[PDB]
Order: structure tokens, then C-alpha cells, then sequence
């Protein structure tokens, strides 16, 4: 078998103390195998034992709050780089109430702990999108950038 | 020319019950697409109301008058968060569709967001301005703007108004 590799990136911004936080916890499976893996704290993540397909593999990423993507045509002759942390693989966050949409929901749901800070009654560390300690318009703003998308809206 | 969002009102003297009329506005923002501000002032001096009914402000009330963010085809969402008893006013409003507002290739960088009454319940020497809050951490004093990309917006000036003497 073979290993396919690469790196995934949120896209948003965040500084050097959260990275490790928002960089992690990205699965990555083979579409139709039993073959996974989920991203280290370095956004990189390395799936091993893949048998050959000159006839590209299907993979998804998932992730609880981002919107799932799918990448078809993975093509595997041998150890393969799906991507690089020059050039990473985006995921969209915003799909908190899980339906494949980024949607007025999803941002009712950041809305209905307005303001919270951390270890407020009404802090939820899922909702503090970019991890700074508090829950307002900034991370709506992030959710606001793919604001109307699907899975397929991801560039295949 | 300058980059700013500034607070200023209408009249610097008045009468008790009489309503003065804090304008907010954005002078020069650049892809301006959304904001959240926190607006503290002395609640025994001064009452929040709107400057057009003259209702009194909950923590739910969201200031009229803006010129700006009203193009529906963007979804514009209001949020209000005040808490009048402790003097303190906190609201944002952004446009939820913002990918097709950038379609447009024109952003709106300039006009008003907010209009607030104030009304006078003493004559005394009285100050209200933006100021930090924890609840918005690396803001502006107490400003946070941002483009059409979703991104802060940094480097404008925030100007205070107040001074109100009486
Ligand atoms: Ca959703
Ligand atoms: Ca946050």
C-alpha cells in the first residue's frame, strides 16, 4: 500500500496561540474504504495502506461546525501528496446545525450566545469561531463569508 | 482622505426631557460590510430612547436611522445586546450575503448606522463615547469593522464626541 498526504487549512484568520486548535480535528476518508485519518495540530494529516488506483479515489473531509467537502479523482500510482502546506486544502466554516448549508440557522445559533465570553454561562468554545475568547460579530463575519453554500460549491 | 466612525450629536445643551440626538457614522471605510460598536454613557444623567418615537431602549432595541446596509438582497442582520440600567449600549448589523454585495464591485463606505436619543434627566456635565468591553477583544475602542471579504478593517480613526455641558 501506499500513503496519500497532505496539509488542510480553515479559511479564516486566527492567530499563533489558536492554530494548534484550529487546525486539528479534520477527517479525511476514502470514499467506499475503510481508510482514514484526521489532521495533527500542524493541519497535516497521512493515510497509509492505500492500494493503488489509476483510476482516482473520492475523499471527503469532515469536521463538526465546517461544511463537508468532497474531492473526486485522487489518482494513486503510488505515494501521493494531495496537497501541500504551500498550497493546503480549504474547509468553510459554518455548518453548525448540520444540513450541508451555511444558512441564516447556522448564524442563529452563534447569535443566541451573543457576547458570551470564556466561562460565561452562555459560552460555547464551538461557536467561538476563531477561538479568542469571546462570541460576537467577528466570528458571524467569518461564518458570513460562505454564507449560501453547499458541498458543491467547494471548487472540484 | 480620512478613515473614520465618529459619534456626534445634534445639540450640546438642552432641557430636562428634551431628547438630544446621537449620530453614529462611517466616514471612508473601505469594502465596508458590518460592524458591532459598544456605546457607554452615565444612566442617571441620561436615558436611551429613540430619537423618533421617544420609546425607551431595552436590551433588545436596535438604533434606527442608518443609510447604509439597507439593500435587503444582502440580507442585512440587526443584533442588540444593551443593558441601559448599567449605561451601556452594544449593537451590531452586517450583511449575511456578503459574496453577492462584492459582486457588485461598489461598496457603500460612507453614511450614518445608528441615530440615539438621549433624553436629559439631569442638568449636570455628562460624557458618552465608544469604549473596550471584554465581550470584544483586540477591537478599536470599543469598534470593530469589517469588509465585504469578512474580514477586520483597522488603521481608521475612532472620534469622540460628548463634552455635553450643562
Ligand atoms: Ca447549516
Ligand atoms: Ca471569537
Amino acid at each position: 500500500g501506499y500513503k496519500v498526504s497532505g496539509y488542510i487549512l480553515p479559511d479564516f484568520s486566527f492567530d499563533a496561540t489558536v492554530a494548534p486548535l484550529v487546525k486539528a480535528g479534520f477527517k479525511v476518508e476514502i470514499v467506499g474504504t475503510e481508510l482514514y485519518a484526521v489532521t495533527d495540530a500542524n493541519g497535516y494529516f497521512e493515510i497509509t495502506g492505500v492500494p493503488a488506483n489509476a483510476s482516482g479515489y473520492t475523499l471527503k473531509i469532515s469536521r463538526a461546525t465546517y461544511l463537508d467537502r468532497v474531492i473526486a479523482n485522487v489518482v494513486v500510482t503510488g505515494d501521493t501528496s494531495v496537497s501541500t502546506s504551500q498550497a493546503p486544502i480549504m474547509m468553510w466554516v459554518g455548518d453548525i446545525v448540520k444540513d450541508n448549508s451555511i444558512n441564516l440557522l447556522d448564524v442563529a445559533e452563534v447569535i443566541r450566545c451573543f457576547n458570551a465570553t470564556k466561562g460565561s454561562a452562555n459560552y460555547v468554545e464551538e461557536l467561538d469561531i476563531n477561538r479568542n475568547g469571546a462570541i460576537n460579530m467577528q466570528d458571524i463575519m467569518i461564518v458570513h463569508k460562505h454564507f449560501g453554500a453547499t458541498s458543491s460549491d467547494y471548487d472540484a | 482622505k480620512a478613515s473614520s466612525i465618529e459619534l456626534k450629536f445634534d445639540r450640546n445643551k438642552g432641557e430636562v426631557g428634551d431628547i438630544l440626538i446621537g449620530t453614529v457614522r462611517i466616514n471612508n471605510i473601505k469594502n465596508f460590510a458590518g460592524f458591532q460598536v459598544n456605546i457607554v454613557y452615565d444612566p442617571k444623567v441620561l436615558m436611551a430612547v429613540d430619537p423618533e418615537t421617544g420609546k425607551e431602549f431595552t436590551s433588545s432595541t436596535f438604533p434606527p436611522g442608518r443609510t447604509v446596509l439597507k439593500n435587503n438582497a444582502y440580507g442585512p442582520i440587526q443584533i442588540a445586546d444593551n443593558d441601559p440600567e448599567k449605561g451601556i449600549l452594544n449593537f451590531a448589523l452586517a450583511y449575511s450575503y456578503i459574496a453577492g454585495y462584492k459582486e457588485t464591485g461598489v461598496a457603500e463606505e460612507s453614511g450614518i448606522i445608528a441615530k440615539i436619543g438621549f433624553k436629559i434627566l439631569q442638568k449636570k456635565s455628562t460624557a458618552v463615547k465608544f469604549q473596550d468591553t471584554l465581550s470584544m477583544p483586540g477591537a478599536i475602542s470599543g469598534t470593530q469593522l469589517f469588509d465585504w471579504d469578512g474580514e477586520v478593517i483597522t488603521g481608521y480613526e475612532v472620534i469622540q464626541p460628548d463634552v455635553l455641558s450643562l
